[PDB]
Order: structure tokens, then C-alpha cells, then sequence
């Protein structure tokens, strides 16, 4: 927490509970659905399902893996934008226009692009 | 069968049933039976002795016994020169049966004896020439021709599964030398029925010209029926119908 | 099998299973990776295999859930039947491979969604007949899938018709 | 004999005099009673047993004296001071919902039902 | 390995004996509520049922039928869907308004010209008066219900504890609240169409019941059909344990000839 | 409107005063789709 | 206990704690010894030492010992070799169970679990 | 294919295919009802219930230790039996009659057998 | 440690971690060719452990009262207590602390597994006072474990009432 | 994958598709093939050797081969002699 400063702390310590109460949670959801999760549950499974797939993220020498082109995120840059996500400030952007994407900016302009 | 299903008891009831014949005066009907002994405590054993001349059997039995205390070269060696003791009967044309309780024990037994000889561990860690050791001893059971003398040796031996799964290096290889197989059930046996005599692995590869006639005339179809009974409450356990009641009803009584 | 993994470049994983299932090839798609990947991959035929990967993981996942018998959303239940359509589409009698210029439209018409109409049982059917209409019809888009080895915006539209074409059958 | 169930209650399910509201006006049983169906409209009914007396707000049901002297009566909902002001201020809301639109006829037993309720 | 995957599966099976467990504790919880309001329902429709009885009204034609969307619960899905079975071989024209969404797949395999008015939510709630009412309108303006010679409404009644018998009743036509047997001194309203009114009525009292008494079958079977899941998983705990026990050993022996082997050299 | 829905609406009303129970509030709730279907054919489903 | 039994003829009861940890001790004096190790991993003496131990408790006809003993079965398994060698000595299991402690119920033995051979 | 002829192949295929799947639903079956599976596989369950079974064929040799005497199917007359039996034609008699008994025709006259 | 023992003060000693002393001597001894065994661990690996451990004592008063606590921290290779080098370990300690990676995950740091620990030598430590008003602590989570996988509805008043108490 | 899988068949089905850019004139196009058949029995070596004569496509492959009835040497130095090749 001293070392890498207590806003990066607090919003990464954030990330790994949301994702580690999805995991535990899959189990439940596989056999019985989602169908007894609770309000809070339903909340958690849609923001760990967003955080999940904000993880990835195209890069340079996967432009012949892939095609899209590199990204690179300053690290204070990745702190606000997963801190945003976390606040469900960007709860309201649609499942796919987290996926290959760089920053919080990034996943504004895929929520565009779906739009379209 | 699975351990201390009392396994003894079953082979030990066959030891008792032949008097009633076996005190008679037709030597086609004596069946002079000699009870091997392996790894079994003094207690046990002595327990057993007791047993038989309370229930007057001695006197047409021999007993061989190489108690858990003996030392294990003693142990191995111990069915081979019981079944020696046997052939004596069997090449007088008398007949004779030997049951060898447990070779089970015997295995244990030679795996110490080879393992002290720093002979190669095997599979499971047995002995290599596990298989032969078994089946040496196990084929000197016979039914000798009428040239021969006309004598017999019935052997029934008995194998001590652990965990109660008939797979397994032991058990399968004592399996596969054997004509046939007696399994008892642990579930059974727990659940009320002594003898606990398992229907569905209980196979009797040797013919059905065993038993008697009148016993293969009554007992005709039996053996399918109560596979008929297991099949029943196999999938009892939905919607009876009166076919399956009437199964049901017959493969309980 | 350890070493030998580790030595080797790819794993293109068989699996018994997946041999009666009904696959045969039985490959299966989950543990087979090619990590010189698609830079050997005929150019077209990356084109239209494009998304063929993500779809069939994607089938995985769906199918796996599906067999739980949880109520399935029309989301889940989309994934699904197309699903089922790139299994039959995959298979192949032993013993005759086929032309990859007359492969590029086959998987063309699957990850287009063309098949996603066809009847399960008849899948197969159409494979065949489909093979047989592109030779009497569209021959001109046959040679040229063959000759420039990388589909144009032209060729993907002409592609695009055809299959529609015989969607009709 | 009396016997009042509701869908989420069972009430009365003998009783001296009871005092029913019908689309034949009111109707009032004591012992036997000519064996009639009768439907009932919303309403406001008592129930005696003794002198002691009980009012019920009624949302209308259906009363039929059996011909063996049982009172079934079945409504969808009711005591009378549960029941009782908001809903006043509701009539204004419904009386804005004639204006608009199947809405009239159900601001129009919005309209019967606060005037029911005024009424007691 | 034998070691690993065995110790995976065997996991995998102790998460479903938990989940299995779970939910039938929950599916008990649930059939408290349910049971209280089936009594209450059923109350009510005795006293509907008091008139018919003692009027004696004795009655293409209509089905309907009463699941829950929810699945798993058993064999209610499925008895009904044989119970519906039945009575579409016996009427071959008749219309099935199928109210659940369980009851509408397995009915639309059957016959898939049944179909013709169908709800979807029903099954998650008690029932309620609410959702009688809104189906019972819907049902007369929809499906026009008074042109029917014959209404049945299949449920599954729940017989005992431990069971559920799907069984149907017939909601009187209009018709035949006119010409009942003893339509003696009943009715006294010549003005008010007391059989016209009472039909309706009877429509929405008669289907809540209906409702009131599938959504306790269903429930029940939940419970039971959970708590013979429990004891399955169970079984599969008992079973892979032994297999995981055996297993584990051979690993060790295996392992410990090959150290063995190097050593003897 | 059917004369149950007559009565319906009356009960409706009736849970308006504001000292009533969760329980009778849950009673006014509903949720349900009437989806039509014809011959296979499904002309779509609109909330009650 | 052996010199009471003999020379002083009365039974006397030899306790052993874990006997688990008699089979443990054997397992390694074994491996040390540079016997080559058996099945599992334990002595390949494993039935005989395990029967010089558990064969000199017995009735004798002067006096008996009588042993009870503590076996902690390793990994919870009853089919592991240790555990199995162990089995065949007894006579009788008293099952003393924390359950059964916790139900008030003190001696602790659980009495479904206990088990006797002499109890025929 | 076409080495045991392709109408042998067509037949085998399907054999396998229908009991890979009876084993597939192995799990699904003990852990939970066995009418808990989905309507179509249902049926699948079904028929292959009845393939396993019908797979017997009581030895002529072990007549003796088997009690059931013996029978020998003509090569010819399995792909036929077969093929019926995955078709549905005689599949609407008891799951009892396939278990122990000959060739399809066999199979037919069991049924009358279990009429009685 | 002996001089603190000895001398009669109090020490606590901590070695960390003893599943890398075992690695050791495992490497000592395959080396000098000493026989093998179980799990290719030295043959007399339980004895190694077995000495080092015990020379923790709590000395008696005529012995000086001296003390020399001791906490071994193994580390066990993917949680598999079942490990010949753990399970040796675990037969010759006198109370476990089971950290699961799972709760770390979870945010619970330190990560003690409140199910999985237990001390055998309980009540005689805990200061009177912390005892005395933590009794009920012991008990109200034993609760809220059993109950925690019920969290997954319409739930009995009592079961809430557990449920609030054991988050918090 | 796991043994009786046909997954000499997987490999087959290579060599015989190779047959297309391999009839024609294109030198930089063909590819010649080496199947290399270790461990495998005399029968099925043979029955290998029709298969690709049927199918025409003895007349740009070699297949070294190592019968497993052949010395455990010469099925080690197997392999590296068909690398060799």
C-alpha cells in the first residue's frame, strides 16, 4: 500500500475482491442460474463480467495476431479508469466495448462504436 | 469379499455341513477337508480349533497353521505343504477338499520374502512372480480321471479385498486363476443378510452339473430371477407398475 | 508426452471421446494450439475463418452450461444452434482430404450464418450439394479463389451472393 | 350459518343477522333465507353475531344463501377502519384517468369506490 | 494424473452435494409460505364450490393447464405433460391455453397445433388474486371463452406430502349455469344475467384455485426432488471417495518404485 | 372488462389507507406475459 | 505387563498410545536398516513386526493382558496398508466421538459406532 | 466404410454414436432425476437403453454354466436388426424383452413372451 | 533459543519455513547415498522434524520457569495437506493456523482459515479478559460458517439474523 | 492423443492432400514426404504401403521404415536416419 501509493492500493484491492466473488459465485450460477442471486449478486456478476473483460487489451507485436492496434496505458491512467469502472460510473456501457480495449477514454469510444 | 466380513464363517459352515455325510460308511461320500491356516493370530486360530470339536468335526479334519507370529518364511511355505497334506487323500482316490484360508496373507507373506531377497519390486509393489506363486499352488486342485483313482480336491481359497473393489493386483490375479468366484458384499452383510452372499459377482464358472439334480430341477431359473430382483429395485429406486410389483413382491420374500 | 510437448511448436490435440462422439477427425479444438499460428494460415482462408475460433470457444462454454439444463436465454440459445452447425461443419470422411479452394467456401458459409438455418440432420447434405453448386454455377468464383489466394472486396461480395444463392438450395 | 372467505383470508368461513350490499340493493339473512344467488357489488356490509355487530368494507363477490342454510360469501378483499384518506387524494388522480382513456371504466370504480368509502 | 484429475472430479462433486444441499434447505423455507396459501385458496374455493354442488349444475372445449416457468422440480413438468396427453387424444380439436412456461414446451412437442394462448411469469410468485383475474380477462376476451361446449383446467393436485397427482375439474359454461339441474330457487335476478355474471366469476374463482394448488405441487416437488438430489450426490461422495482413497496410494507406491529403482543400481 | 376484472379493479383500489401491510402490497404486484401463439406461430407477448 | 501376567497371574490391561506411531517408528528403522521399501511406503517387515507386537498380548492360562490401544488412521483412509495391518489385530473398537462429547453424554463413546467381535 | 459395405458403416456409426451419448449423460442421470434431461435427449436415453441391452446374446457354449440356451445371429441379419431398432420400428416393447435374447425377431417373440 | 530457555526468560523462535528445511535434507542425504525413501524424502526425515520441534518446551518451576515457544511455518505445495513432508509436520505440531489463499484473495488478511485452525493447548493462553468477551466470538462465527452458504434468498428471520451478525 | 485414435490416419490424410500442388510443375510448390514408421508392425507397414499406392501417392514419398520386429538398435537410430533422409 506504501509503495505503490494508497489510490492505487485501494482501487487494485477493489478489483481483486470484485473478481474473486465472481469466481466464487460461478459455481451457483452454472448449475442453479442466476435466478436466486440477489440483487447486490446480480450487481457484482455485472461489474466482475465488465472488469473481467477490461483486462484485455491489444497489443503492438499482436498486430499479426490480431490486427487491431497496440495499446499502452500510463500507469496513472489505468488506476482512474479501472477506479471509474469500479464506481459504476461506466456501468451503463454496453459488455463488448470492454473487450480489446486500452483506457476508460478507449471504452467510451467502443460504447460509440456499438452505438453505431 | 470385503475384510472381517466374517468371510471365515462361510468357508467354516461348508467345513460343518459335511458330517452328515462324511460320518456315513461310503467312502464316494467322505470329504475329509483340511483347513489351511495363514496369518491368522494364535488367538484365532486356537478360537477356531474350539470351534470345530464343539461342533464334533475334528476328528474329519486336519488343520494346517502358520499363525501371524510365525515367521514369514514359515508363512509362505504354508499353503504349499498343506496342499501337500491334501494330495495324500486326493491320490487315494478319496475324496477330499482344502480351504485356504486367507492367500490373501499368503501374498503379504511372499512380498516380504522376496523383498528381503532384494528382488525387484513389482506392480503395486508385489512380488514379480506373484502370479506364479498363486497359481503353483492354486492348480494342484483336480478332479482325477477314472485311470487316476477317481479322487478330488475341491479347493475354495479365500481372498481378503481391500476396500472392498475387485479390482486390484491381488485379488484380480487370484481371480483369473480361480474357476469361479464367491463374492460377498459389505454392503449386505452390514444391511442383515449373513451369509452375505452377493448375486450380482457370485459366478459359478464351473458347470450347474455340480449340484444334484433335484437342486437344479427346483432351483431352475432362480439365479435369472434374483438378477430380475436386482434389476427391479435397481431402477425402483419411479411409477410402479403391477409387473414390477409382482417382481418386487416375489424378489423381497 | 511431457518433453515432447514442450520441444514441439503446436499441439494439435486429438481426443477419444470426441472419436464416437461423432468428430473425425477428433480434434479437439480446445487443447490444440498452433503458436506459429495464423502467419502460415492461406491468406483467405483467414479471412473467412476469422472469428471461427471465437465462435467454437464460445460454443464450448454455451454447450457445457446447456447440459446442467438451466432455463437458457435466446442470447445463450443463439450461440448455441450456431454452434451445432460448425460441428457438422467440421467433419470429414477419412481418407479424402478436400481442395483448400473449394474449403474457403464451405467455411465461408458457416461463419456468415448461412447454415444457421439449415436442419442439423442435413448439414452434411448441404455440404455436399453446396460443393456441387459451386462447381456448376459460381465456377468463376472457384478459380479465382484459387488463383489469388486472398479474397478481394469483389470476391467477398460475389462469395457473399453465392452462398446466398444457395441458401435457397 | 355463515361462512366468508376471501382470497388471502377466511373471516366467518351460526351468525345472527347478517347484512349484505347486492345488485338487487341490500339484502339482509336471519335463519333461512329464500336459497338465492345474488351477486354482490362493492360495498360495505356487516355481520352480527349476537347484537355484537362487525362492518367489513367488501370489494363485492358473489352471496348465495344455500339452500341448507349456509351464507357463502366470497370477495377479494376487506375490517372497515383499515380501510379508512390518501385514498381521497387517489380519486383526483383517477378522476384525471376518465380523461385519457379501459382507464374510464376503471376510474369510474375508482369513482364508486371512494364514494362507498366516503359514504362510511 | 490419475491423482490430479481423480482429486478435481472428486471437488467438482463435493461443490454439487453443497449446492444440492443448499437448495433444498432454501425449497423448504420456500413451502412454508407456499402451503400457507394453498390452505387459504382452498378454503375459498369450498365455498364457491357450495353452490355448484348444491345446484348440481353438471356440465370445441378448452384446456388449460398451470406449471411454473421453473424447471427441475421434479416430475411435475412432465406428469401433467402425460395428463394433457391423455385428455388431447380423447377431444382432437380442443384448444390448450398452457399457463407456464414448463407446461408450454413439453405440450408444443406433443401437438404443436395446441398452442393458441399462453402467459410466461407466473410461476416465480404465490398466487395471487391479481394474476387469477388478468389471466381470467384475458382469457374471455382472447380465447373468447363462453363459445367453449366444455373449459377443463388441468394442475396437479398435491395428493400428499410426498406426492402430486395431476388431475383437472371443468369450469361450468355459461350454458350450463342456465340449465343446471337444480337451478331451483338459486338465482332469484331475472334482470341482473346472474348465470352470465356467475360464469365469469366462477372463471377467475375456479382458476385461482387451480393456480393455488399447482404452485404447492410444484414447490412440494421441489423440495423432494432437491432432497433426492442431496441424497444421490451423496451416493457419488461415497463412491469417489473410495475411488480418491485408492487412487492417492497407488500414486505413492508408483512414485516410490521408481526412486527404487534408481537406488538398485 | 369481465366481471372479474370489474372486481379487479375494485380491489385495486381498495389497497389504497397507507397503514397496510407489505403482504397486501405484494398482493397488487403482478408479472406475467400473455404471449399469444397460433396454429407454432407466436404473435408477441405483451405484459397483463 | 508381560511379568504380571506370568508371575502374578492376574489380567492386567496394557495400554499402547497411537499404535499408528509404532507402525510410523517400524517404517522408518526399516528404511534406515536399508531394507528395499514396500507398498505405500511401509516396511517391508510390515505384517510380521506388526505381529511380534500385537501376537504376545493374548490369554494365556495363568493370567491374560489385554490391550487398548489408540490407532490414528493416516489421511483419514481405513485402506491405507498402515491402518489396514492395524485392523486385523483388533477385537473390539470403542469409537469415542467429540459429537458425543458435545451431546452431554460423558463416557464420550459413541454408541453406533462402537463395534465388538465378542458381542456374538 | 464400404469394406463392410456403407450401408454396414451407416449402421455402426449410428451404434456407437447413440451409446458415446448414453455414456456422455452418465453423470446427469445419477446426480440428478433421469427425467430432469431435456425432452429430446430423453428419447435418446431411451433408445440407447434399449441398444445396450439388445447388445446381449446369449453364449451357446457357456449354455451349460449360463443356463439361458443358446443362439447365433447371421452377420446379415445384425445390420438389419440393428438398424430397425435405432429406426424405432420395434422400439415401444419392454426395456426387459432386448436384455438376453437373440436376433430382432427373437426380440419380438420375447415381448409376447412378457405379454403372457 | 537454549540460552534464553535456559537462562530462564522468555523466547519465542520461529522457523520459517521448515518445509525448505526438509528440501535440505533431502538434498544431504540422496547425496551421501544413504538409502531413499517415501516421496524420495530421507528415510529418517520424520525423526529430523521431530528432534527440532521438541526442543520447544515450557520449563517447570524448578527447572528455572523458563520458556521457548516455537511456530513452524510450512508451506504446503497447492494446499495439499496431505503431503509426506506436511502431514509428518502436522502429526508433530501441537495446533495448526491454516492460511487459505482463497480468503487472501478475499480480502480477509490475515487469512486465517477460522474453520481449519486449531489450537491444542486453547484456554490455558488468552489473556482472562480477552477470553472472558470472546467466548461468544468462537461460537457466533461456528454459526455464521454453517450458514454462509444459505446466502444464495427468502430466508427465516433467525437465519438473517446470523447473517447480519457474522459479516459484520 | 490417445492410442487407437487412427492418428496415423490424421497424418495420412497430409501426405495424400499433398498430392494436388504436387502432380503439377510448380518446383517451389511441392512438397515431397518422408513418413518415417517406427515401432509399428510388419501388417501395418504393409497395409500403409497400399494405402498410398491406391491412392497414387507412392511417387513422391519414401517411408523409412523400422518394423518392430527389427533390433532395439536399429529402431533407436531409426528416426535419425530418416532426419537424414
Amino acid at each position: 500500500a506504501a509503495v505503490v501509493g494508497q489510490e492505487h492500493y485501494d482501487v487494485a484491492s477493489k478489483v481483486q475482491e470484485t473478481l474473486q466473488t465472481y469466481k466464487s459465485l460461478q459455481d451457483i450460477i452454472a448449475i442453479l442460474g442466476m435466478d436466486e442471486l440477489s440483487e447486490q449478486d446480480k450487481l457484482t456478476v455485472e461489474r466482475a463480467r465488465k472488469i473481467q473483460r477490461f483486462l484485455s487489451q491489444p497489443f503492438a507485436v499482436a498486430e499479426v495476431f490480431t490486427g487491431i492496434p497496440g495499446k499502452l496505458v500510463r500507469l496513472k491512467d489505468t488506476v482512474a479508469s479501472f477506479k471509474a469502472v469500479l464506481e459504476g460510473k461506466y456501468d451503463n456501457i454496453p459488455e463488448h466495448a470492454f473487450y480489446m480495449v486500452g483506457g476508460i477514454e478507449d471504452v467510451v469510444a467502443k460504447a460509440e462504436k456499438l452505438a453505431a | 469379499g470385503d475384510r472381517q466380513t466374517g468371510k471365515t464363517a462361510v468357508a467354516l459352515d461348508t467345513i460343518l455341513n459335511q458330517k452328515r455325510w462324511n460320518n456315513g460308511s461310503d467312502e464316494s461320500k467322505k470329504l475329509y477337508c483340511v483347513y489351511v491356516a495363514v496369518g491368522q493370530k494364535r488367538s484365532t486360530v486356537a478360537q477356531l480349533v474350539q470351534t470345530l470339536e464343539q461342533h464334533d468335526a475334528m476328528k474329519y479334519s486336519i488343520i494346517v497353521a502358520a499363525t501371524a507370529s510365525e515367521a514369514a518364511p514359515l508363512q509362505y511355505l504354508a499353503p504349499f505343504t498343506a496342499a501337500s497334506i491334501g494330495e495324500w487323500f486326493r491320490d487315494n482316490g478319496k475324496h477330499a477338499l482344502i480351504v485356504y484360508d486367507d492367500l490373501s496373507k499368503q501374498a503379504v507373506a511372499y512380498r516380504q520374502l522376496s523383498l528381503l531377497l532384494r528382488r525387484p519390486p513389482g506392480r503395486e509393489a508385489y512380488p514379480g512372480d506373484v502370479f506364479y506363486l498363486h497359481s503353483r499352488l492354486l492348480e494342484r486342485a483336480a478332479k482325477l480321471s477314472e485311470k487316476e483313482g477317481s479322487g478330488s480336491l475341491t479347493a475354495l481359497p479365500v481372498i481378503e479385498t481391500q476396500g472392498g473393489d475387485v479390482s486390484a493386483y491381488i485379488p484380480t490375479n487370484v481371480i483369473s486363476i480361480t474357476d469361479g468366484q464367491i463374492f460377498l458384499e459389505a454392503e449386505l452383510f452390514y444391511k442383515g443378510i449373513r451369509p452375505a452372499i452377493n448375486v450380482g459377482l457370485s459366478v459359478s464358472r464351473v458347470g450347474s452339473a455340480a449340484q444334484v439334480k433335484a437342486l437344479k430341477q427346483v432351483a431352475g431359473s432362480l439365479k435369472l430371477f434374483l438378477a430380475q430382483y436386482r434389476e427391479v429395485a435397481a431402477f425402483a429406486q419411479s411409477d410402479l407398475d403391477a409387473s414390477t410389483k409382482q417382481t418386487l413382491v416375489r424378489g423381497e420374500r | 508426452p511431457t518433453n515432447v510437448i514442450s520441444i514441439t511448436d503446436g499441439q494439435i490435440f486429438l481426443e477419444a471421446e470426441l472419436f464416437y462422439k461423432g468428430i473425425r477427425p477428433a480434434i479437439n479444438v480446445g487443447l490444440s494450439v498452433s503458436r506459429v499460428g495464423s502467419a502460415a494460415q492461406v491468406k483467405a482462408l483467414k479471412q473467412v475463418a476469422g472469428s471461427l475460433k471465437l465462435f467454437l470457444a464460445q460454443y464450448r462454454e454455451v454447450a457445457a452450461f446447456a447440459q446442467f439444463g438451466s432455463d437458457l436465454d435466446a442470447s445463450t440459445k443463439q450461440t448455441l444452434v450456431r454452434g451445432e452447425r460448425l460441428t457438422q461443419l467440421l467433419k470429414q470422411n477419412q481418407y479424402s482430404p478436400l481442395a483448400t479452394e473449394e474449403q474457403v467456401p464451405l467455411i465461408y458459409a458457416g461463419v456468415n450464418g448461412h447454415l444457421d438455418g439449415i436442419e442439423l440432420s442435413r448439414i452434411g447434405e448441404f455440404e455436399s450439394s453446396f460443393l456441387s453448386y459451386l462447381k456448376s454455377n459460381h465456377n468463376e468464383l472457384l478459380t479465382e479463389i484459387r488463383e489469388k489466394g486472398e479474397l478481394s472486396k469483389e470476391l467477398l461480395a460475389s462469395l457473399k451472393s453465392a452462398t446466398e444463392s444457395f441458401v435457397a438450395t | 350459518k355463515l361462512q366468508f372467505a376471501l382470497p388471502h383470508e377466511t373471516l366467518y368461513s351460526e351468525v345472527t343477522q347478517v347484512n349484505l350490499p347486492a345488485k338487487s340493493g341490500r339484502i339482509g339473512v336471519l335463519a333461512n333465507h329464500v336459497p338465492t344467488v345474488e351477486q354482490l357489488l362493492p360495498g360495505v356490509v356487516e355481520v352480527m353475531e349476537g347484537s355484537n355487530s362487525k362492518k367489513f368494507f367488501i370489494s363485492g363477490g358473489f352471496a348465495t344463501v344455500q339452500p341448507d342454510s349456509q351464507l357463502c360469501v366470497t370477495a377479494i378483499e376487506a375490517p372497515l377502519e383499515s380501510f379508512s384518506e390518501n385514498i381521497k387524494n387517489l380519486l383526483a388522480e383517477a378522476k384525471k384517468n376518465v380523461s385519457s382513456s379501459r382507464e374510464a371504466a376503471e376510474a369510474a370504480i375508482q369513482v364508486e369506490v371512494l364514494e362507498n368509502l366516503q359514504s362510511v | 494424473a490419475t491423482l490430479k484429475e481423480v482429486e478435481m472430479r472428486l471437488k467438482s462433486i463435493k461443490n454439487i452435494e453443497k449446492i444440492t444441499k443448499t437448495m433444498k434447505i432454501v425449497a423448504s423455507t420456500r413451502l412454508s409460505k407456499a402451503e400457507k396459501a394453498k390452505i387459504s385458496a382452498k378454503k375459498m374455493d369450498e365455498a364457491e364450490q357450495l353452490f355448484y354442488k348444491n345446484a348440481e349444475t353438471k356440465n370445441k372445449e378448452l384446456i388449460v393447464a398451470i406449471t411454473s416457468d421453473k424447471g427441475l422440480c421434479g416430475s411435475i413438468h412432465s406428469q401433467l405433460a402425460k395428463a394433457v396427453r391423455r385428455h388431447l387424444n380423447d377431444q382432437p380439436n380442443a384448444d390448450i391455453v398452457t399457463i407456464g412456461d414448463k407446461i408450454k414446451m413439453q405440450l408444443l412437442r406433443t401437438h404443436p397445433n395446441n398452442i393458441k394462448l399462453s402467459i410466461n411469469g407466473i410461476g416465480k410468485d404465490a398466487p395471487t388474486f391479481q394474476e387469477s383475474a388478468l389471466i381470467a380477462d384475458k382469457l374471455l376476451s382472447v380465447m373468447k371463452a363462453g363459445t367453449y361446449p366444455k373449459i377443463s383446467i388441468f394442475y396437479n393436485d398435491p395428493v400428499s406430502s410426498l406426492s402430486f397427482e395431476p388431475s383437472e375439474k371443468p369450469i361450468f359454461n355459461a350454458k350450463t349455469i342456465e340449465q343446471s339441474p337444480s337451478f331451483g330457487k338459486f338465482e332469484i335476478d331475472t334482470d341482473a344475467n346472474v348465470p352470465r355474471d356467475l360464469f365469469e366469476y366462477t372463471l377467475a374463482n375456479q382458476m385461482l384455485t387451480a393456480m393455488a394448488q399447482g404452485y404447492a405441487a410444484e414447490i412440494s416437488a421441489r423440495r423432494n426432488a432437491m432432497d433426492n438430489a442431496s441424497k444421490n450426490a451423496g451416493d457419488m461422495i461415497n463412491r469417489y471417495s473410495i475411488l480418491y482413497n485408492r487412487t492417492r496410494q497407488a500414486v505413492i507406491t508408483n512414485e516410490l518404485v521408481d526412486i527404487i529403482t534408481g537406488a538398485s543400481s | 372488462i369481465s366481471y372479474a376484472a370489474y372486481l379487479n379493479v375494485a380491489a385495486q383500489a381498495i389497497r389504497s389507507t397507507e397503514l397496510q401491510t407489505a403482504s397486501v402490497l405484494n398482493r397488487s404486484q403482478t408479472d406475467a406475459f400473455y404471449t399469444q401463439y397460433k396454429n407454432a406461430s407466436e404473435p408477441t407477448p405483451i405484459t397483463k | 505387563a508381560e511379568y504380571f501376567r506370568d508371575e502374578e497371574g492376574q489380567d492386567v490391561l496394557l495400554f499402547i498410545d497411537n499404535i499408528f506411531r509404532f507402525t510410523q517408528a517400524g517404517s522408518e528403522v526399516s528404511a534406515l536398516l536399508g531394507r528395499i521399501p514396500s507398498a505405500v511406503g511401509y516396511q517391508p517387515t510390515l505384517a510380521t513386526d506388526m505381529g511380534l507386537l500385537q501376537e504376545r498380548i493374548t490369554t494365556t492360562k495363568k493370567g491374560s493382558v489385554t490391550s487398548v490401544q489408540a490407532v490414528y488412521v493416516p489421511a483419514d483412509d481405513l485402506t491405507d496398508p498402515a491402518p489396514a495391518t492395524t485392523f486385523a489385530h483388533l477385537d473390539a473398537t470403542t469409537v469415542l466421538s467429540r459429537g458425543i462429547s458435545e451431546l452431554g453424554i460423558y463416557p464420550a463413546v459413541d454408541p453406533l459406532d462402537s463395534k465388538s467381535r465378542l458381542l456374538d
